[PDB]
């Protein structure tokens, strides 16, 4: 609201202490965004590795399972969804966990729900091999699981199908990740027109501080000069308050995923 | 008893009030623009024409913190409210009986829970079962017995390396297999894994 | 020292890696020993045994009381506008 100039820092000085407040918020929303992250993400203790050897009674995983030879350590879905997707005061912090971090824990715990089951969600991982963990699954929605061991095959072919099929959506249909987009899109509209709102008069002579300053007699000046510095503590005040509202929105959604994390993956709902 | 800093949650929702109150009344010392912070000088110091405008500016000033404390109330409040729905909602569900969503109150297996009361919150305490002292053993999904195979009604076949037993699946307690525990399905030519064994049964040595 | 985040100066960086006490930002964070800077560590590291005919069953248990805390109210203000 002043761009290096004394005399409008002086005539803000008389405002109190306005921008103190905005800066307290904007630094709760991103330390709210890494408490989102980490509450979501970190819900293991340790990092499990799948064996080298892979013999899950028929079912392929290797579409999801990490790949070495890339070297973001990416999945084939994760690499597909990430190419699908695609200064003056102001500063954009990185978050405090890379991309590599966040497909350490999904590997971590995808390998540990193939191995275990969900008995590494309560205490230690117990190793089970997968087919009895299927006849486990089964047993828990009300079938024997004598049905599963007479049609292991067929089961097994029809979820790879569906991996494929899955795959194959994802690589040529579009506009499947809608909502990440909107996020995305909504806050740089409200960035630029942050921005852009610089560039008004709001009532005073000029939008330009420096031809305002040195045109003409300083008793006036500060009247401009007031003119200004209200127009742009309006929209400084505006942004900052959609701003908390767009973030108590996303938290509420970051909850629910946290919940679903732990009550679909670590065990059967 | 000893460790502090285990209640942040509340002591932060006091000190953010506190602060926002802190600061609504110390905002009420700035000029706006005006020649001066306190209304009775300006009125005491000059003619009506200009008080009017000075106290103008006081009064918009003065309204704008005003209204920016309000909705910081509000957006606080809404934050509250969610908290305290979750509150019930683990009070009704873990405390009146017994959960069975896993990690939605403690890790582990719930048993149960008990509440107390804090200066303006709840503190839960979740009574939690944990499996410990594991060990290995060989595994089969079905028993071979006169052509016939056979399945566990509830538990897991499994072998110390010589003799095959069936087990609940959450504790370590063998017993043998027999035709009480176990129930049969078809022929054993299609399943993956089955190994040969025999089944006894509880009727043959008693009718003799 | 030149990181992702900015340019660090007053700590020395080096190639372990333990838990996070002073979250930095990129992945790296700082403690105290002099301070040092170095990268997160996600945690240990371990490779469960998988086959395919082998399994692991507890024999013991514990029971475990844990604590958990929440905030269902705060004080009730009002304000006069006229005499404020
Ligand atoms: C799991 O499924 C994948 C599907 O991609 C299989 O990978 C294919 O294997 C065939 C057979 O050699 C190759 O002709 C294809 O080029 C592979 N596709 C890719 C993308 O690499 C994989 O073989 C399956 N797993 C097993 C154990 O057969
Ligand atoms: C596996 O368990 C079985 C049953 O407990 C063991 O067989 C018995 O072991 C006891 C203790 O050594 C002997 O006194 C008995 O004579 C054994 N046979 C029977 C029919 O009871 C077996 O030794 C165990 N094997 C291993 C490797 O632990
Ligand atoms: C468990 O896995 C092992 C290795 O993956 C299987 O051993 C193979 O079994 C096939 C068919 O029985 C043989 O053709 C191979 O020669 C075996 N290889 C080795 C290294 O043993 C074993 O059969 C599997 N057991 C079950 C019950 O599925
Ligand atoms: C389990 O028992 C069955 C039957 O007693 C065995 O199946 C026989 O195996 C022999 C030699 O492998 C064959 O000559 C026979 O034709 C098979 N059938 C019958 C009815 O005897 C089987 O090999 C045994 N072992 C396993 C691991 O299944
Ligand atoms: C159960 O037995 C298996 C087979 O040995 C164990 O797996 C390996 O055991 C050896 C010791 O015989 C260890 O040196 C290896 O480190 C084990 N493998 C891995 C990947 O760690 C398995 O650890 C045994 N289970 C328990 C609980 O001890
Ligand atoms: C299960 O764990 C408990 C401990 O949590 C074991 O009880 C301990 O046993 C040792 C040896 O007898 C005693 O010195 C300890 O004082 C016992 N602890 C308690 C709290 O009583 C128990 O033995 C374990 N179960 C088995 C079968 O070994
Ligand atoms: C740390 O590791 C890097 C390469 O990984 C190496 O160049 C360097 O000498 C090591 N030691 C220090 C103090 O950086």
């Amino acid at each position: 609201i002043c761009g290096d100039s004394t005399e409008c820092s002086n005539l803000l000085l008389q405002y109190g202490s306005f921008c103190t407040q905005l800066n307290r918020a904007l630094t709760g929303i991103a330390v709210e965004q890494d408490k989102n992250t980490q509450e979501v993400f970190a819900q293991v203790k340790q990092i499990y590795k799948t064996p080298p050897i892979k013999d899950f009674g028929g079912f392929n995983f290797s579409q999801i399972l990490p790949d070495p030879s890339k070297p973001s350590k990416r999945s084939f879905i994760e690499d597909l969804l990430f190419n699908k997707v695609t200064f003056n005061g102001l500063t954009v912090l990185p978050p405090l966990l890379t991309d590599e971090m966040i497909a350490q824990y999904t590997s971590a715990l995808l390998a540990g729900t193939i191995t275990s089951g969900w008995t590494f969600g309560a205490g230690a991982a117990l190793q089970i091999p997968f087919a009895m963990q299927m006849a486990y699954r089964f047993n828990g929605i009300g079938v024997t699981q004598n049905v599963l061991y007479e049609n292991q095959k067929l089961i097994a072919n029809q979820f790879n199908s569906a991996i494929g099929k899955i795959q194959d959506s994802l690589s040529s249909t579009a506009s499947a990740l809608g909502k990440l987009q909107d996020v995305v899109n909504q806050n740089a509209q409200a960035l630029n027109t942050l921005v852009k709102q610089l560039s008004s008069n709001f009532g005073a002579i000029s939008s330009v501080l420096n031809d305002i300053l040195s045109r003409l007699d300083p008793p006036e000046a500060e009247v401009q000069i007031d003119r200004l510095i209200t127009g742009r503590l309006q929209s400084l005040q505006t942004y900052v308050t959609q701003q908390l509202i767009r973030a108590a929105e996303i938290r509420a959604s970051a909850n629910l995923a946290a919940i679903k994390m732990s009550e679909c993956v670590l065990g059967q709902s | 008893s000893s460790t502090a800093s285990a209640l942040g949650k509340l002591q932060d929702v006091v000190n953010q009030n506190a602060q926002a109150l802190n600061t609504l009344v110390k905002q009420l010392s700035s000029n706006f623009g005006a020649i001066s912070s306190v209304l009775n000088d300006i009125l005491s110091r000059l003619d009506p024409p200009e008080a009017e405008v000075q106290i103008d500016r006081l009064i918009t000033g003065r309204l704008q913190s005003l209204q920016t404390y309000v909705t910081q109330q509000l957006i606080r409040a809404a934050e509250i409210r969610a908290s305290a729905n979750l509150a019930a909602i683990k009070m009704s569900e873990c405390v009146l009986g017994q959960s069975k969503r896993v990690d939605f109150c403690g890790k582990g297996y719930h048993l149960m829970s008990f509440p107390q009361s804090a200066p303006h919150g709840v503190v839960f305490l979740h009574v939690t079962y944990v499996p410990a002292q594991e060990k290995n053993f060989t595994t089969a999904p079905a028993i071979c017995h006169d052509g016939k195979a056979h399945f566990p009604r509830e538990g897991v076949f499994v072998s110390n390396g010589t003799h095959w037993f069936v087990t609940q699946r959450n504790f370590y307690e063998p017993q043998i297999i027999t035709t009480d525990n176990t129930f049969v399905s078809g022929n054993c030519d299609v399943v993956i894994g089955i190994v040969n064994n025999t089944v006894y049964d509880p009727l043959q040595p008693e009718l003799d | 020292f030149q990181t992702r985040a900015g340019c660090l100066i007053g700590a020395e960086y080096v190639n372990n890696s333990y838990e996070c006490d002073i979250p930095i930002g990129a992945g790296i964070c700082a403690s105290y020993q002099s301070i040092i800077a170095y990268t997160m560590s996600l945690g240990a590291e371990n490779s469960v045994a998988y086959s395919n005919n082998s399994i692991a069953i507890p024999t013991n248990f514990t029971i475990s009381v844990t604590t958990e805390i929440l905030p269902v109210s705060m004080t009730k203000t009002s304000v006069d506008c006229t005499m404020y």
